[PDB]
């Protein structure tokens, strides 16, 4: 069996990581991705992010960093190691920098 | 050998007399006949049991921990019948042997003996249980006069360096052996694995010896070098370069 | 395993030329991402076990050893009293 | 004409010249690197296997005994712990006695190399070994074995290692 990987991204990095063979839709027909189209309501990028965060079938969550930032509240609140949230880069929005939710554990050291 | 035997059911005054006959003989042999005398006094713990009884027969009140208050001055009168003296070629060397209750070093008998004598050789229950003989533990043991006995013209020039380096390797080996149960053997470095090899071969070859096997100091030092040669010579930091140059390499 | 702590990690397993180039160029990205989540699931699990261990080293040094030493000092003091009464 | 070494200690140039004429085509024209030496790395069989564990090319073993005789083996595979015999027929034993002799495979059996936690040995054919070494690299033994049809490689059947080296071609 094994876990999936899940994707929360701009539409172009949900064609990426899908032409990469990641991700299904389950027997309940729940999907495995979210597409933050420009008129997305800010709640949506938490409402599904909480559904992934407490499902059993999701092993990794890949989030473009600018839409981890829209939910920096709900995302830094994840203290467990069960689903690993990777704050990937995006297209024209700048790449992965400081401000990452996991690297911050090493505050006096990195 | 002169041998004096006092049995467990001989008169308890003969036990008080026994060290005094032995030391009165050693004083004649050393300081009139010019011999080097070794004196072995066996269970000073049995001697103190008789001293406490003669004290009770005098109707004295029991002192600190139940022994006579004067037991230091009494033991010092036995132990200071020792030494070299000016103008005579003999000497007296004493090896007292003692049994401690509860394996406790803080009891009056070993404690007062420590204030008068100059070192200890420590016999260990764990080495004995591990079936090692003689079960002498070198980490708590000490001879305070060792630097005066050893070296060029008295043993061999490398003796101090070999003794210092064997102690240093064994003290690290016991510490690596402890962390091996915490971190597991796959987390140990190549240098930890050298200390872990030295530790086993030190106890099987240097410490373990037969009850009828006699090693000179030269054989003891050569068994010492066979173990030090387990290490790259850069590891042997207690040994100076001159001693490493003369003794680290094997020769035909 | 690290000093008897067990760390969770992940293992990837797998079930027109421009599209083939794109399939290579994305597949080689999920091989970073499934590695990096092995490092982040390890790191977040290992940080917890250091805190629990440092708290025990502190509790033994500041709480447990001093209580033993105070007990042991009282016993010696009371045995001197019994000896003086006797 | 003589080969290139990154150091040396048991071998003089007349030993290098006579060995380098005999080594297989696999290793002709490669520089020699010192993988293990009792005089560099301390003396144990566990260290010899630890230093050999990363290798993936042939090795030359050089031994000097306490009678100063030089001998050893050329082996197609590094010295590793093995359940069963390993190696191939380009393996050979050698000695300088004081003239150089080399004992290539007889064709009779394939008992070339065997390594255990407490020993390393070469050859077989009954209870015989062409070369056996203890866990300390202190005692060894050599006798004629039918893998190589060798002489005694040392001055005696039973010998003490004075010092030992493993070279690799790399």
């Amino acid at each position: 069996r094994g876990k999936l990987i899940a994707v929360i991204g701009d539409e172009d990095t949900v064609t990426g990581f899908l032409l990469g063979g990641i991700g299904e839709l389950n027997k309940n027909r729940h999907p495995n991705f979210l597409v933050v189209e420009k008129d997305t309501t800010i709640n949506e990028i938490e409402d599904t992010f909480r559904q992934f965060l407490n499902r059993d079938d999701i092993g990794i969550i890949l989030i473009n960093q600018y839409i981890a930032e829209m939910v920096r509240h709900a995302l830094d609140a994840h203290q467990r190691s069960i689903p690993a949230v990777l704050e990937i880069p995006s297209k024209e929005h700048p790449y992965d920098a400081a401000k990452d939710s996991i690297l911050r554990r090493a505050k006096g050291m990195f | 050998v002169c041998l004096f035997l006092n049995l467990a059911n001989d008169p308890t005054i003969e036990r008080i007399i026994t060290p005094r006959l032995a030391l009165t003989t050693a004083e004649f042999l050393a300081y009139q006949c010019e011999k080097h005398v070794l004196v072995i006094l066996t269970d000073m713990s049995s001697y103190a049991e008789a001293l406490r009884e003669v004290s009770a027969a005098r109707e004295e009140v029991p002192g600190r921990r139940g022994f006579p208050g004067y037991m230091y001055t009494d033991l010092a009168t036995i132990y200071e019948r020792a030494g070299r003296v000016e103008g005579r070629n003999g000497s007296i060397t004493q090896i007292p042997i003692l049994t401690m209750p509860n394996d406790d070093i803080t009891h009056p008998i070993p404690d007062l003996t420590g204030y008068i004598t100059e070192g200890q050789i420590y016999v260990d229950r764990q080495l004995h249980n591990r079936q090692i003989y003689p079960p002498i533990n070198v980490l708590p043991s000490l001879s305070r006069l060792m630097k005066s006995a050893i070296g060029e013209g008295m043993t061999r020039k490398d003796h101090a360096d070999v003794s210092n380096q064997l102690y240093a390797c064994y003290a690290i080996g016991k510490d690596v052996q402890a962390m091996k149960a915490v971190v597991g053997e796959e987390a140990l470095t190549s240098d930890d694995l050298l200390y872990l090899e030295f530790l086993q071969k030190f106890e099987k070859n240097f410490i373990t010896q037969g009850p009828y096997e006699n090693r000179t100091v030269y054989e003891t030092l050569d068994i010492g070098w066979q173990l030090l040669r387990i290490f790259p010579k850069e590891m042997l930091k207690r040994i100076p370069q001159s001693t490493l140059s003369e003794f680290y390499p094997r020769d035909s | 395993n690290v000093a008897g702590v067990t760390l969770p990690v992940f293992e990837h397993y797998h079930e027109g030329e421009q599209l083939a180039k794109l399939k290579r160029n994305y597949a080689k990205a999920v091989e970073l991402l499934v590695e990096l989540a092995s490092l982040q699931t390890s790191f977040v699990t290992l940080d917890e076990a250091i805190k629990i261990t440092n708290r025990r080293v502190n509790a033994i040094e500041h709480v447990i050893i001093p209580r033993i030493e105070r007990t042991l000092a009282y016993i010696i003091t009371e045995l001197d009293e019994r000896e003086r009464e006797e | 004409l003589p080969i290139l070494q990154s150091h040396s200690a048991l071998l003089e140039n007349m030993h290098i010249e006579q060995l380098a004429r005999r080594l297989p085509a696999r290793v002709q024209g490669y520089p020699w690197r010192l993988a293990y030496s009792t005089l560099e790395h301390g003396t144990s069989l566990k260290t010899l296997y630890r230093k050999s564990a990363s290798l993936d090319s042939p090795v030359l073993l050089v031994i000097k005994d306490m009678d100063n005789q030089i001998f050893g083996a050329y082996a197609t595979h590094p010295f590793r712990f093995s359940d069963h015999y390993y190696g191939t027929g380009e393996t050979f034993l050698y000695t300088f006695s004081p003239n150089f002799k080399v004992f290539k495979w007889s064709g009779e059996n394939s008992y070339f190399i065997n390594g255990d936690i407490s020993s390393l040995e070469l050859g077989g054919g009954g209870g015989r070994f062409g070369l056996w070494l203890d866990a300390d690299l202190y005692h060894g033994r050599s006798n004629s074995c039918s893998t190589f049809n060798n002489d005694i490689l040392s001055k005696k059947e039973d010998f003490i290692v004075q010092d030992l080296e493993v070279w690799t071609f790399e």
